[PDB]
């Protein structure tokens, strides 16, 4: 449902 | 912080958002 | 927000979303309330009836939205957490008395024209605004409808109501640390917040120095919109001593 946000963000 | 609560595309330009005028009006 | 409308781009700059980061959703509103500060309901991370107790390392906030759903690049910006502080005296077994929790962020949010902080009220804001028929509002991007999702940020203003006519509309045992807002049956008008508004902001526009504060958090109902019900607000004036006391001790 939600847009995949920048993996820098969940490392 | 100093300017807290003024926001950039409303008060800091003197712009109203559509129902602010509601939540004045109320204020009696 | 139930019977509200698609927020104007930046009308609410200090609105925050916390978002979970496996899997990717929606958890509750928040505020922005200085460069490395967030305020939400201490429910939105702690809430052991629901085997709910989030660490730092398993959410994020999102400051400057617009579209629920969407990755809005350029315009806003993810923030890790550092630590987390819930109220000590939060009561989660019984009525959520004191629902306050603190998140500071890993590094300082760049203000922009999309990202910036509210006021907290001082005493003498609190006791001229926070009266009965004074109306605030709400923010966020819960649920249209009790029983559905926005593509937008959602706004309602809705009224503060008479304390006895808060507690005569629930059973459950109302304190001093809450407040109640929304249209009462014969009113006419309805709103109020729903699932996944939780945590955000109720704030009121001073009409002596044209700033907006945060009076209120969003923190509970008996389903949502219902006649006859309204939505119950943590009272921020009245745990400001808190507040303070952990920025100045951890900031
Ligand atoms: C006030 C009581 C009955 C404890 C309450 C709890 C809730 C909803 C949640 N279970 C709190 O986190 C979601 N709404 O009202
Ligand atoms: C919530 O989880 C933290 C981290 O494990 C723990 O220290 C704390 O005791 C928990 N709180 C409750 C009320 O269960
Ligand atoms: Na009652
Ligand atoms: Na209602």
């Amino acid at each position: 449902d939600f847009e995949e946000i920048p993996e820098e963000y969940l490392q | 912080e100093a300017d807290c609560g003024l926001r950039p595309l409303f008060e800091k330009k003197s712009l109203e958002d559509k129902t602010e005028r509601e939540l004045l009006e109320s204020y009696i | 927000i139930v019977e509200g409308s698609d927020a104007e781009i930046g009308m609410s700059p200090w609105q925050v979303m916390l978002f979970r980061k496996s899997p990717q959703e929606l958890l509750c509103g928040a505020s922005l309330i200085s460069d490395r500060w967030v305020l939400t309901a201490a429910h939105c991370l702690l809430y052991p009836p629901w085997d709910k107790n989030f660490t730092e390392n398993d959410l994020l906030v999102r400051i400057g939205k617009h579209s629920r759903t969407r990755y809005e690049r350029n315009i806003e910006k993810i923030s890790m957490l550092e630590k987390i502080y819930i109220h000590p005296r939060y009561n989660w077994r019984e009525n959520l008395d004191r629902d306050i929790a603190l998140m500071k962020l890993k590094k300082p949010v760049a203000f922009s024209d999309y990202i910036h902080p509210v006021c907290l009220p001082d005493r003498e804001t609190a006791a001229s605004l926070l009266q009965a028929g004074y109306k605030g509002r709400v923010t966020g991007w819960g649920n249209l409808k009790e029983t559905g999702q926005p593509s937008v940020l959602q706004v309602v203003n809705l009224p503060i109501v008479e304390r006895p006519v808060c507690k005569d509309s629930t059973r459950i045992r109302i304190t001093d640390n809450m407040f109640c807002a929304g249209y009462k049956p014969d009113e006419g008008k309805r709103g109020d917040a729903c699932e996944g508004d939780s945590g955000g902001p109720f704030v009121m526009k001073s009409p002596f120095n044209n700033r907006w504060y945060q009076m209120g958090i969003v923190s509970w109902g008996e389903g949502c919109d219902r006649d006859g019900k309204y939505g119950f607000y943590t009272h921020v004036f009245r745990l400001k001593k808190w507040i303070q006391k952990v920025i100045d001790q951890f900031g």
